[PDB]
């Protein structure tokens, strides 16, 4: 199947790309026309 | 989506739908607008012009600004905002500048004098103009 | 019989179901999120419905198959 | 860039709020990976056996 290390690998790679996206769309809030 | 399912319809919630989808078409039409002049001033007035096709352009350029009017009227006369004199200043201070750089453009092209900074001015004072609108447009 | 008849090679070798069911479920994915984005920022007056139906029917065609196949990779062989 | 605003915040908002209900639903599928799919400790056992029954 899949390894724990390899799932785990994941979990962290799309928890912070999630986060920076997150930040992004408060830099994108506050810039409203 | 296409269910309605409202028991009371209100006048300033349907007047912003439709002033937002009119300025909708308006942006897109100014935007269409400015690639087909660029993209004939560009693709008419490299070497030799003729005043053929420059004319035609002319004439397309005029016919669009001449709608891009109509819609503004409409939108000033049906619709409650004005949402015209900024529109309509923008129209007439593009057209006047769209006919000049043309003017310019067919002056360049079909006289003795190849006239290349004074062009390349006339775009960038041109491009300027056109940012101007597009921040003012929101 | 039985010599007349040959080995019943597969129409599509297993090894190759995991990369094809990746890229269609990208696509759409992709075209399923396009949609939604539509009916999302949509006024009323604004509405085209031809739009819709084509990028719908696209939509849900490459969703079937990948979903078919992703069930497939994972070793179901419905 | 020639996206508008609207369908701009809307596509992010969208996207992150898929991305975290796929990254909560994808961490806590740990157990699962490492030992095969069974339901654990000494509470599960009676909600299984009742919701089969």
């Amino acid at each position: 199947m899949i390894t724990d290390v390899q799932l785990a690998i994941f979990a962290n790679m799309l928890g912070v790309s999630l986060f920076l996206l997150v930040v992004l769309y408060h830099y994108v809030a506050v810039n409203n026309p | 989506v296409r269910l309605d399912f409202s028991i009371t319809k209100d006048p300033a919630a349907e007047a912003r739908m439709k002033v937002a989808c009119i300025t909708e078409q308006v942006l897109t039409l100014v935007n269409k607008r400015i690639g087909l002049y660029r993209h004939f001033d560009e693709t008419v007035n490299r070497y030799k012009q003729s005043r053929d096709i420059s004319t035609l352009n002319s004439g397309k350029k005029s016919l669009e600004t001449e709608h891009k009017a109509l819609t503004s009227e409409i939108a000033l006369l049906q619709s409650r905002l004005k949402t015209e004199g900024s529109d309509l200043c923008d129209r007439v201070s593009e057209m006047q500048k769209l006919d000049a750089q043309v003017k310019e453009l067919v002056l360049k092209s079909a006289v003795e004098a190849e006239r290349l900074v004074a062009g390349k001015l006339k775009k960038d004072t041109y491009i300027e103009n056109e940012k101007l609108i597009s921040g003012k447009r929101q | 019989e039985l010599e007349a008849m040959s080995r019943y090679t597969s129409p599509v070798n297993p090894a190759v179901f995991p990369h094809l069911t990746v890229v269609l479920l990208a696509i759409g994915m992709f075209f399923t999120a396009w949609f939604f984005v539509y009916e999302v920022t949509s006024t009323k007056y604004t509405r085209d419905i031809y739009k819709e139906l084509l990028i719908s029917l696209v939509a849900s065609l490459f969703m079937g198959f990948g979903v078919l196949f992703l069930l497939l990779w994972v070793g179901i062989y419905v | 860039l020639r996206l508008s605003y609207e369908k701009q915040d809307t596509l992010l908002k969208l996207l992150i709020l898929s991305m975290a209900a796929v990254l909560s639903f994808s961490t806590r599928l740990f157990a699962v990976l490492r030992f095969e799919s069974v339901i654990h400790e000494f509470d599960p056992y009676f909600n299984y056996r009742t919701t089969r029954f």
